[PDB]
């Protein structure tokens, strides 16, 4: 199983493509992915000044 | 669950604290910084009239 500890106050967005459904969990859950769940990775801003 | 709102709540606080102490002594001259220091400081981090 690939499961993900998401942080208090984070939120983690997933979707199920086997099964035709979106769910996102916010607060400190222990996501499940199913077979053919997949992550939202987000790439975000950081660095010194910006990048 | 609201007080781990905030991840880096020392951060946070400091920040602000910075920020607003910064802000407010911005407006004034030397001379009045240091002769009201920690008056005018403190009125800097929670300006009001109460």
């Amino acid at each position: 199983v690939v499961s993900y500890r998401v942080p208090h106050n984070a939120a983690v967005q997933v979707y199920d493509y086997r099964a035709k459904r979106a769910r996102v969990v916010f607060g400190p859950e222990l996501v499940t992915l199913d077979p053919e769940e997949q992550f939202t990775v987000l790439s975000l801003s950081a660095g010194r000044p910006k990048r | 669950a609201k007080l781990f709102s905030v991840p880096d709540f020392v951060g946070d606080a400091c920040k602000a604290i910075a920020s607003r102490v910064r802000g407010a002594v911005a407006s004034v001259t030397f001379d009045d910084f240091h002769k009201n220091s920690a008056r005018i400081i403190r009125m800097a981090v929670f300006g009001f009239e109460m």
